[PDB]
Parts: C-alpha cells; structure tokens; sequence
C-alpha cells in the first residue's frame, strides 16, 4: 500500500465471526505508523513527550451503513489484548455510527514518569490501541458490502514536547546540489 | 543599551551594540 | 513586571500548559467525542470527556517548542574549500552563491514555514590543515559581494579592497569569527515556497531561485603564497535570531536532490523513499 | 439532540446515535448505603473507577428463530475484573447498574426487542413436580442463556419465553423497567437501576438481584438475511461496594 | 507500658508485649498521592481497607546457622487478597507499609535480628561479568529468600550477607530504617515506611521500592535448642492506590 | 539580611556547630548513658552528660561538610581517545555512550544517596599529542547526540551539520571549553539505584541501565586529513551544581567491575578485597 | 541578572546568563 | 562584592570571588 492513499484507510465489512479485530498500533508517539504524521513529525526534532494524544475516526460507508465499533488504549505492564474482552477493560470508548461521521478516543497520559523518550525505549512504552467489531458492519440490499475508515491524530491541551534534537525521519546521503 | 529594572533584584537588559540584529534571542510571546 | 517575566526566562516558564481537571461520570445527550471532520476543524475534546480524571497540576512548558527556539540554533549552512594543490593564484580564493537550502538539517526545519522573517547571526570555524608540515601565518578575508558588487576574478582583485562591502578578516589562533545580518529580504518576508516565475515563457525560471537571491561570499587567504601547501576548510554555521514565521506545510519527506526547487527522485520500490516502514499487516504492532 | 447519548463510566465511554430515551428503575438512580439502613458494621470498600466500569459481555446472534436470551445479575459479570474479584473476596457486596443493549441493522431492516429487569426472576421447571432450577443453570455467567437451546436436564429451566419462564404471561412484562429495541426507531436501549432487595447487603455469589431478559417480540425480517445482525450487552456496576473481607470464594 | 503496641489497619489487628518502639522510615508517615506530584491523569481507584491490611507471609525457621532472609515488595505482597490482584490489574500502584517482625524465644535464650527496609536495594552477582540478577530471582514472592541454600545459577544474586548482597558492607545497614529483635530485649519490630521513589507512581510488577532484610547479626543459642524458634513477617499495605485499570498481567 | 548572608558566605560560616556548656557532678536515677539500639535509633547522649565539661566556644561550620560542597567538585568522568594510526576517515572520530559510572571516584560519592537531582557543569580538556613532530591547526566538535537523534557513522556525516543538537567547536590554543547542562531526567531525579526491569521476562534488563539513559557524545576532529598524525585525547569532567540528594546508603566497600550493575568479583581471600585490614587480635591497637 | 542589596557594603549577585543552570554553586540551608 | 563608599570620589571595593582568601593583600593597622 505504501505509495498509494489505500495506505491511510481500513476497510470494514459484514463479518462471520463475532469481536473480530480491525487494526492494532503502539501509541508511542514516534514510533510507526505514528512517525510520519504532522505530530510524529514534530516530536522527532524532540527527546522527550508528555500529555495525552487524541485519535478520530471518519466513517466512509454510505449513509445507510450501519456499524458499531470499540476502540480501546491499553495502558502499559501488559501485552495488546487478544481478544475485545481483554481490550474493553482498559480504556475504550464505543463508536456508534450515524448522522456525525467522526468519533474521538482520547489516550489519557498514565506513566510513572512525568515524561516519556520519544524515541523506542522499552522503559517508557505507552502501550496500545486496538479496534474490534462491537456489533457488525450492516447496510440494505444494493449497497456496497465494504467502507474505508479514515484516522487522525493530535495531541490534547496536556500536549508538550522537550529537548530538541535532530530528526531521525529525515537524512542526506550526499550534496545538494545546484 | 540598557533596560534597568528593579525589584532587590535589578535586571540589566544589556544591548552592547547600535543595530537591533545585534541582540541575542527574542523573549516569547 | 518585568523582573516577574525576567525569572519567567530563567525558569523557562513563560508558557505554561494548562492542568486537567478532576472529572465525573456522566449521562447525556451531549456527546463531545462525536464530531464531523468534514469540516475541517479538529474536534476539541479533552481527556476530562472522555474518562474520569484525577486533578493534576502542570508544570510544563512550551517555550522550548516556540518558533524562536527552534530555529534559533545554530547549523551548518556551507563547508568552503580552499585546498592549495599546485596553483596558489588560482586555489587561494574561491565564491559561493548564498543560499540555506544546501545543508538538509537546517533547510527541513525551515520549510516546515511557508514565509519566515528572521535576523541572521553567522558564525564560521576555519580550520587549516597541514599537508606539508607547517601552516605558518594563516589570515583569511571573507568578504560579502551583494547582487550588483564586482565579483574578484583573481586573488589580487581590486574588489579585495572592500571599499565598501563588509569583509571579515580572521588570524588564525583567534576566537572564530561572528557577526550578524538584518533581515535582508526587499520584500516584508523571505519565501521559503514560490509558486512563481520570474516571466511568463517555457523558459521562465520557477521557484525560489527567483526571489531569495542573497549575493556571493567571496574568501581568500591574505598570507601570501607560503613554502608548505594547506587546505583551509571554513564551515559556515547559521542561526535564525528575532524569528517570525507563517504558514506551516507538511515536513520534507523525501531526501533533497537540488536547492532552489522541491524536485525528487523515486526508487522502483517507493517505501525506501520514505521514512514509512512497512507493516506486516494492520493488527501487528 | 434527543437521539444522542454519551455514558461515561470509569475509563469507559459509550455512544448513541439513536436512542428512545432511558430509564431509570423505579425513579431511583444507585447510591451507596446510609448509616440508617446498614446492618453489616464493617467499612466497606468501594473501588470506584475500577469496579463501576463498563464490561462487555459476548455478542449473540439474532436470527428469524430466535426465541430470547437472559442474563442474571451480577451473575453476569462474576469474572469481569475488579468488580468479580471483590465479589468473590467478600461475603456481602451491593451495586446499581447502567445496562446498554446495543443492536443496530438497516433502514430496510423490521424487528423489535423488548428488554427488560426483573428483580428476584425465580424461575420455574415445567412438569418436574417440586424439582426447582439448579445452581448451575441460573448463573451462565458473561454467556448468559440462549432460549431454546438447552438439552433439557432435570434440573433445567422453563425455557417457555411466553410464560416468562416464572408462570407469567409475556405481556405483562411491561410492569418492570422496560424499553424496546424497534428497528425503525432506534438502535440501543439503555436502563438505569437501583440496588432492589429486602437486605442493605447480600451475599453476590448465592442471590442474583437483577434478571436481564431479552425476547424478540417482532420477528427480525429484511431481504438481505446473509448480513448477521449481533445484539451486544454493555453492564455498569455503579456505586459498588462490598464488605466481610477474607479469601476468595471459589465456585463448584 | 511503652513495652506495649497494638497496630489495627482493616480488619486485623496485632500486638506484642515487648516492643521496642516503632521507626517511621525516614520520619515520613504514608499518605495519598497529591495533585502537585502526580502524573498520571486518570482517577486513582483506593480499595481502602480491603488491600491495606496485614498480610502474613510464610514463616522461617531461625537456626544456629541461619545466614539471613529477604523479602522485596511489593512483590512478597503480589498473591496476597485484593491488594495482590490490583497490582496486576492496573500499570500503576502506591503504597506505604507497616512491616512488623515477630520472633519470641524465652528468658533463657539469645540471640539478635537486625531488621532493615531498604529502598532500592539493586542486588548483585558475584563473579560472574555483567550478568545481572535475573527477574524470576528478585521475585521469590512471600517465599522471599533463604540466605545461603539457593544451589548457584548464572543469575542468581550475591548471597554474601556481610557485603549487604551489594558490595558494601553489613555494619553500615544502621544508615537505613532498621531495628533490632534482640531476645533479652524485645519479641517484634515495627517499621512504618511512606512511599520513595523518583516517580509519583509506578509499575508494581517490574520495579521493588522496598527491600526488608534480616540478617541474625547475634547466634541464636540457648540449653533447648529443639524447641524450634520461627520468625513472621506480616505485612500491611498503607494509602494504597491504583490507576491505569485494564486486563489482569500474568506474569513469565 | 542579604548581606549579613553574603558575608557568611565569604567566611564560610553558614552552619555553626553548638559549643560545649560547662556540666557538673550528678546523682540522679536519669541515667543518659543507659539506652536501647534495638528501638533503631541512635542515643543522643553528649559529652556534657557523661564527664565534668568547661564552657567552650566553637567556632567550626559545617559549610563544607553540604551536599553541594561533596558533590560540586568537578572530576573526571570520561577520556575519550582519536588516535591517527593509519586511516584518517576511520580514526578521526568516535561516540561514546555517556555515563557516570566509568570513574570509580566520582562514581563512589554520588552512590552514597539513593536519589540526586542537580544540574551538570561540564569541562573538557583535550591535549594534542604530536607523534609525528607538529600538530598543524586542531579543531575539535563535540556534539550531544539525545536519545533518537541520527548517530553520526563517517566523519561526514550529515548529522555533523547539528542543526539542532548542541555542538562545542573548539579551537586548539583557546581556554578550556566549558557548558552546563540542565537536570535531564524524564522523572523528578536520578536513580543511582534501581531495584527495577524493563519487563518481566527471565531477558528484561536489570538496573539503571534501565532509566539512565543520556544518549551520545560525538567527537571529531574538524580539521580534515593532515600530513602528521597526531593523538588527541579529551578528558570530560563533571561538577553537580544545585544538588539535593535523598536517602543515604554505604559506601561502595569493593571495587567496581561494570557501569550500571552493583556486581562485584571476590577472590578466595576476601580480606584483600576490602579496605578492611586484619587485626592480630581484639586487644592488639 | 543582578541582585543588588545594600548595607555601605552592596552586594550585587549577577547572573550572565539567561538559565538557571548556568548559575554557580548553591548558597546553603 | 562590593564597598561602595562616596565623597563625587567613589570607592569600589570590590570582591570577586567568594571566599576570603580569594581577596588582595590587607589594608593596614
Ligand atoms: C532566505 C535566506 C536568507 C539568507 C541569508 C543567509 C545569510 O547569508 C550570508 C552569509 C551566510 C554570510 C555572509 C557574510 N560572510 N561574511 N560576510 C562579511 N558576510 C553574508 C550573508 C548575507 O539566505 N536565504
Ligand atoms: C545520572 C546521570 C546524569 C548524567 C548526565 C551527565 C552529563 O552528560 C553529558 C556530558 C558528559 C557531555 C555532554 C555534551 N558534551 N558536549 N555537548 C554539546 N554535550 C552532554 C551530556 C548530557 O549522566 N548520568
Ligand atoms: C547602550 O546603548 C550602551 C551600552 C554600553 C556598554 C557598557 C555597559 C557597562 C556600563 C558600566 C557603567 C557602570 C555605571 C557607573
Ligand atoms: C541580568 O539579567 C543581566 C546581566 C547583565 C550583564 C552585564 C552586567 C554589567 C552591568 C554594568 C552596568 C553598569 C551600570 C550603570
Ligand atoms: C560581590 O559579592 C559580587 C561581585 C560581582 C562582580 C561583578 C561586578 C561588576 C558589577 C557591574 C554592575 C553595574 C551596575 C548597574
Ligand atoms: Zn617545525
């Protein structure tokens, strides 16, 4: 999908089996696929980070697609959950689809820390986000039978990076030339 | 070039030459 | 008050982030996490909206993350040669065409703005090497030749006289060399990005190069033609003082091929292009 | 909007974009013990946060056969984090709830579910004399009870959803907390409940307080039936508190 | 008498009739994370007297040639009721404790305990490189470890109890909160110790704040020696808290 | 009074130590002398309670005896070594992962507390050795590579161009290169122990390798390829200023053998592993 | 950065630059 | 460090560095 704009949706669809998973990503704010967003970016030319991260979805499906979906931030001390009931005990927020296309699920600052390296240290891991299939993907006859989902991401009013560094998403292997 | 403040703990806002791209770092905000 | 302020800038807490509050459960047909983003505004809520927090009082701040503080630091901008090899006349002296966008650290951070308006503070640190043995009395002129100056074609040009133009002589075994620049644009601010021409034919030049023409910088070894042979290598470092900057774009995310133009390159396999790597699938971490 | 919902409870939020309002059982909304009406004299522990939650239970599947589901609590939630240990470490526990049935399908889509509390549902067994419902079969947990399904034990339930598997006609349902789940009109219900019982306190292991009960009541029809339409169960304890401290009781 | 104590917290209470006063660990008695010096931003869950009660671990038997034991919490605490399953259920916890040793004898016996509380104590390995103490190691549990019978592994840690299991050396234990149980003198210990850390909170799973050591600095000796002399620890947590809830850890 | 404080300072005498008050015979059933260690406190007994004292009047501070005093010393903490054997691309530069456990001296004062929150004074000393004859012009970059930042791999390298690291470019024959530093850590002080993993699996790393991590020192050599090759070694020294420190512990009794681990080697006879020096017997002064 | 007292004996505790760090050893208590 | 006397003659008396051993030779009787 890299080199494609298929690289910044998921697809849903009716599904067979029940609590199936969508997609699963660190929260760490550098880490990928988080690194090339504007804030990912940014907290490159950083050391250290703090605060709590806002993630939306946008819902793509026709008007009378249906779907309800749970997406949950799973703190630290753990692995990703297996299961919807291993990720619906942390913090989670159900996404009914309807008339309002975009829901926001906040990931709150838990550490022991008051800071974090925004570069992978296993010491300072935020953990996960995980979306399951709360009840299914629903549309009427003659409609198409699957919908992409957009995905973004900020930072809240906690936000805050520090140190500045040089960016490890960027280089140059020889000179620029005229 | 000097802003002298007072409160004691004096600040002395020293600007040593004539041109204002002499100065150090802009204060924020 | 000023003094308040002033240990404001000691502390580096001029920009304080705001605490979270304590919340509770709720209840309502007002529902903050739904939104539209259709619109094209990001959705406002905070952590106290969507689960029950705890009060905690910041201590952070962003004055670290302004614009002043991350451009003003000081990067490599140009590496000059002066390598004596079998002619001095003709390898003591040398020219560059100034220009920030040679040198990919310091050029990224700066294009992250559509218009910046700064003040320039230059420092450079020569270095002299030996090739022979001694380096004798090594004294340098760096003189600044702006659009229209005569250029020196030979190491004994008139132009060295520098009547005019402001030159900088350093001795070696001296502190390096450092002064300061206005903001130099004939416009209210320098282009970073110029959807432009400088005309309106196939052959019209696009982009920067049509705006951000800032002269020459011409260098030299006063000392005169010496036994033993050195190469002199002046990096020029340059730091953005007074900065004001508007319109932020996307970061650079493919390396840089020329100056002056946002050009690329591509691989047959794009995703080693980019800083992107690629994910087993999407439930892999 | 009158449509819209948020619930927040704990870390969990819970969203709605098409309800028929809520309700609260007996016009009373949970609340914690008062010194007048406590027996028990120990402190008792109130996790907060990590007990008055929402825990999702497992999804079922609605089909045009389906005759009704049932859940007991809190049964139901005997192994949903905090709130399951607590009651199994402590002989007396008390706690509300905030119940979100969620069900969603199509503007082309007919059905409807009545969902219901009952307190004290003791149930009854069909032409089994004086043999009442076993220990085992009135405390399914999180699976809860899918009706009709059951390979008939002697100790086994009335599985008869239109006598209310008590003796009672269907109907009259009504008269406990109630909401529908119609289709057309909307796609969740949710239901807001006091702690019911003639004790301040109960043992949570031996008494099942709450019955949540589930019975189609319009029969779900569409012309694209491949499409799985699921009914989900989201359950909050609120105001939980237990007391009587000592090892974890374990179950069978 | 000042001879006397009686220590409640919970449900338990205990008490001993020759004490030795009471040390407060670095005159800080334990208290709740405030809003100035926390982090975390979720609502911290307290099971108050639930989890803040005494817990007794396995007793030790003390012998002629017993060379020490050692206990790290929280882990000795980490299957130990309601304050056990928080500390796996949630990334973050905090907590004081009240430590309190007993060990009685007789009149006609002798012998003396040094008991310590030692915040980060970072074990060591003797001979063997850059190889530190490994994780399964410096969790024994309520076990704790039995000085000198552990049959040597690569990461297994420093058993030299005259070097503090750390290179330095026994004698200057005293600069930490630490009494003594000599038998002539008194039956028990009690050691209150507030939370110490660099951080508001933190992982209780992978990070021990406290280490409680007690070595016999005094042969135990007396004309009886099969009257067997065992030691017990028992354990109350203090102010403790919880946050960042979601699935049980289980850990190797 | 500022100046009355000002003047302590100067004379360092800040902290005094109580005199000694005259005492006289006793016959009491308060017997001062007689306590009980067990209780884990110690007796408070002074001279004037155990012997017939004078009136004396001290005059001792304990100014020195501060933490800051202790600590705010600078010392050697690393010596980082370029020598031009035979490729100069090669030798010209290196890295080194900062630390304060390198130097058993240091390193032994600031383990006697738990926990050490200060700011950081650093001073380099770089002495050319000439193993050629001359040294021609040496000009020297010392750049702070935080955690995540590119690590330089050639002497080249774009990352040399820090655009945002900090960078001390020195020059030989000026003074001595000196900056400070911030407290850094990501928590409220420095661990100098830690009881502690990165995990909870029988490979998790054990110690404050896990919580201390400082990044990269970055040296090079500016000065490009010269005719006599030359032994450049740069010692860094720390100073704690601003120091606070929390929770005592002993001192380090046997000699260190890695950073970041308390491990120790024991020969077969322990008495030459520590200070300790064998007495004939207990009566033997 | 100047902390100017009087007493006439003044002190002046001048601090050249603008972050805390930069400053020299502590006053103690 | 500074003994800032006035007759206008000022005097500077002023100490640099802050220990007392760090000052020039003594003033007489
Ligand atoms: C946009 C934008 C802004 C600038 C100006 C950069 C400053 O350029 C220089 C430099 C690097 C050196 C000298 C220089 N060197 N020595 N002297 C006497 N002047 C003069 C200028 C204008 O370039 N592009
Ligand atoms: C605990 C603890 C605290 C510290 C920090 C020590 C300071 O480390 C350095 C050193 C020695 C040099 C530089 C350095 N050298 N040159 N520059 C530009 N920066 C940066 C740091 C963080 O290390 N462990
Ligand atoms: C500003 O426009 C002029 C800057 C002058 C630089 C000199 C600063 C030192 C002044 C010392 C005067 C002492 C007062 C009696
Ligand atoms: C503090 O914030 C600024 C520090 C200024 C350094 C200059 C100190 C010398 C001042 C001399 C002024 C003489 C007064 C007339
Ligand atoms: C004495 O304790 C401190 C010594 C301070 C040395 C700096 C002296 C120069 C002061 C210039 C200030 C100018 C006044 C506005
Ligand atoms: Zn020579």
């Amino acid at each position: 999908n890299i080199g494609n704009v298929s690289m910044y949706t998921v697809t849903l669809s009716p599904q067979t089996k029940l609590a199936e998973e969508i997609f699963a990503i660190k929260v760490d704010i550098a880490s990928h696929p988080l690194a090339t967003t504007l804030i990912g970016e940014i907290a490159s030319y950083f050391t250290h980070w703090t605060g709590s991260l806002r993630f939306s979805f946008m819902f793509c499906g026709t008007a009378n697609t249906t779907l309800k979906v749970l997406l949950a931030y799973t703190p630290p001390g753990i692995g990703k959950p297996r299961s919807r009931k291993e990720a619906m005990l942390g913090t989670h927020v159900v996404w009914d689809v309807g008339l309002q296309s975009t829901v926001s699920l906040v990931v709150p600052w838990i550490s022991a820390s008051q800071y974090r390296f925004t570069t992978p240290d296993t010491y300072s891991s935020a953990g996960y986000i995980t979306c399951w299939y709360q009840t299914n993907f629903v549309v009427p006859p003659n409609t198409p039978n699957t919908a992409e989902m957009l995905c973004f991401v900020s930072g809240c009013k906690d936000f805050c990076l520090r140190m500045a560094r040089d960016t490890d998403l960027h280089k140059q292997t020889g000179p620029i030339t005229q | 070039g000097a802003q002298v403040s007072r409160q004691s703990l004096n600040y002395f806002n020293i600007n040593y030459f004539k041109d204002a791209a002499s100065s150090g770092a802009s204060r924020l905000d | 008050n000023p003094v308040e302020r002033y240990v404001d800038e000691v502390l580096n807490e001029v920009l304080v982030v705001p605490n979270i509050n304590q919340s509770h459960p709720t209840t309502s047909n007002a529902a903050p996490v739904l939104d539209a983003a259709e619109t094209g505004h990001t959705n406002k809520i905070q952590p106290e909206d969507t689960i029950e927090t705890r009060y905690v009082q910041s201590s952070q701040t962003l004055d670290e993350m302004s614009v002043e503080s991350f451009l003003g630091r000081s990067g490599c901008i140009h590496e000059s040669v002066l390598d004596i090899v079998d002619n001095y006349n003709d390898q003591s002296f040398t020219k560059w065409n100034i220009n920030l966008q040679e040198m990919a650290q310091i050029r990224r951070k700066f294009e992250m703005f559509t218009y910046a308006r700064f003040d320039s503070e230059i420092t450079m640190v020569p270095s002299v090497a030996a090739k022979d043995g001694h380096i004798g009395h090594i004294v340098m002129q760096y003189m600044y030749v702006p659009p229209g100056a005569p250029i020196p074609t030979t190491r004994d040009d008139y132009a060295w006289q520098s009547g005019t133009n402001a030159s900088v002589f350093w001795q070696h075994g001296q502190p390096f060399p450092r002064f300061s620049l206005p903001f130099l644009s004939i416009a209210s601010a320098y282009y970073m990005f110029y959807d432009g021409y400088d005309g309106d034919t196939y052959k019209s030049r696009y982009g920067t190069v049509v705006t951000n023409d800032m002269g020459t910088l011409c260098s030299r070894i006063v000392t005169s033609e010496q036994l033993h042979k050195v190469k002199v290598v002046t990096r020029i470092y340059h730091k953005a003082k007074h900065t004001k900057a508007w319109c932020p774009r996307p970061p650079r995310a493919v390396q840089y091929s020329h100056t002056h133009t946002t050009n690329y390159k591509l691989s047959s396999e794009v995703h080693n292009d980019v800083a992107i790597r690629p994910r087993t699938n999407l439930t892999t971490v | 909007s009158d449509r819209i919902i948020q619930i927040t409870r704990g870390d969990s939020t819970i969203t709605s974009q098409d309800v028929a309002n809520a309700v609260v059982g007996y016009g009373v909304w949970p609340h914690y013990l008062t010194p007048q009406d406590a027996t028990a004299i120990d402190k008792p522990t109130q996790p907060d946060t990590s007990s008055n939650r929402f825990y999702t239970l497992d999804s079922k599947m609605w089909n045009s056969t389906s005759k009704g589901w049932w859940w007991k609590l809190p049964d139901a939630l005997k192994d949903m984090g905090i709130f399951g240990e607590n009651m199994f470490y402590h002989f007396l526990g008390r706690s509300g709830y905030t119940v979100h049935v969620q069900c969603n399908a199509s503007k082309f889509h007919q059905g409807t579910l009545l969902v219901v509390m009952i307190p004290e549902h003791q149930l009854a067994t069909v032409n089994k004399g004086n043999v009442n419902a076993g220990y085992k079969y009135t405390h399914p947990g999180e699976a809860g009870r899918e009706v009709g399904t059951q390979v008939e034990n002697e100790k086994q339930p009335s599985d008869d959803n239109w006598l209310n598997f008590d003796g009672t006609l269907l109907g009259n349902l009504l008269i406990f907390p109630h909401q529908f789940i119609n289709l057309r009109s909307n796609n969740s219900a949710t239901l807001i409940v006091p702690y019911v019982n003639a004790v301040p306190m109960d043992s949570m292991v031996r008494h099942n307080n709450w019955s949540l009960v589930i019975i189609p009541v319009c029969q779900l029809q569409s012309n694209n039936i491949s499409n799985i339409v699921p009914i989900t169960v989201s359950i909050s304890p609120m105001c939980a508190e237990f007391s009587g401290a000592r090892a974890k009781t374990v179950v069978q």
